[PDB]
């Protein structure tokens, strides 16, 4: 059973499997222990588990696998995995790993890695032969992005300006200066419309603190 | 004739022989359920027992 599955979910549709489960009120506590606990159940009676997410390492030496529909977030859903994995195919922080895992036993209460499926949405045999970060080499913008739909509704010319005003390409650095109460939270959304659909090919992430 | 002397050599030997074999019976609980390739034999066996 993948988790991504019951993650997109809503949790509507996750009270209503608890109860075809047939069990203790869970719709009483969080999602996140809801999808723990329909997880435990399922997985008492159901095939290999499979989930998704990204990897943290902790100065334990063992790793988590969180979820980012959680933001991240330490809690039942995490999935343990251990330094083992860390040495032989040499985890690292921030890897996008799926695979399979299994209740956990006596005593643990955290969802075990059997074997990675997919690094980084790759093979672990490429996953050794990679290059570092930092050990790049870095360049100038070499190819721009397109942001100009061609359909030129209410908001889309905001793109256009950016269009001719200052031109973005990958690896360019962007910095908004701008003061508070002046429409910048659209603008960001139009130019991330703009930017998936012109290029479905890149992955998009946002990020909104506080 | 009939009677052996025993010194520190065997007697710390059957002690250990005894520490051995209280690892290895929990070592073998364990290794009931690991599988191929996810472990190294050096978390395997505790070091305090012995
Ligand atoms: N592209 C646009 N077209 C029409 N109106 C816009 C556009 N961008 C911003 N606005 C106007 O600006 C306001 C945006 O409010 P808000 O998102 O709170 O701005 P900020 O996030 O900078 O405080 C809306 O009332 C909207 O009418
Ligand atoms: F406070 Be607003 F988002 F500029
Ligand atoms: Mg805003």
């Amino acid at each position: 059973m993948n988790l991504t599955e019951l993650k997109n979910t809503p949790v509507s549709e996750l009270i209503t499997l608890g109860e075809n489960m047939g069990l203790e009120n869970l719709a009483r506590m969080r999602k996140q222990d809801i999808i723990f606990a329909i997880l435990k159940q399922h997985a008492k009676s159901g095939e290999d588990i499979f989930g998704d997410g990204v990897l943290e390492i902790l100065q334990d030496g063992f790793g988590f696998l969180r979820s980012a529909d959680s933001s991240y977030l330490a809690g039942p859903d995490d999935i343990y995995v251990s330094p083992s994995q860390i040495r032989r195919f040499n985890l690292r922080t921030g890897d996008t790993i799926s695979g399979k895992i299994r209740p956990p036993k006596e005593g643990e209460r955290y969802f075990a890695l059997l074997k990675v499926n997919e690094v980084n949405f790759d093979k672990p045999e490429n996953a050794r032969n990679k290059i570092l970060f930092e050990n790049l080499t870095p360049l100038h913008a070499n190819s721009r992005l397109r942001m100009e739909r061609g359909n030129g509704s209410t908001e889309d010319l905001t793109a256009r300006v950016l269009d001719l005003a200052s031109p973005i390409g990958r690896g360019q650095r962007g910095l908004i200066v701008a003061p508070p109460k002046a429409g910048k939270t659209m603008l960001l959304q139009n130019i991330a419309q703009s930017i998936a659909y012109n290029h479905p090919d890149c992955v998009l992430m946002v990020l909104l603190i506080d | 004739g009939n009677r052996r002397i025993r010194s520190v050599g065997e007697m710390a030997e059957n002690q250990f022989r005894v520490g051995l074999v209280r690892v290895e019976r929990a070592v073998k609980e364990r290794l009931s359920l690991g599988d191929l390739d996810t472990l190294m034999p050096q978390d395997m066996i505790n070091a305090k027992p012995i």
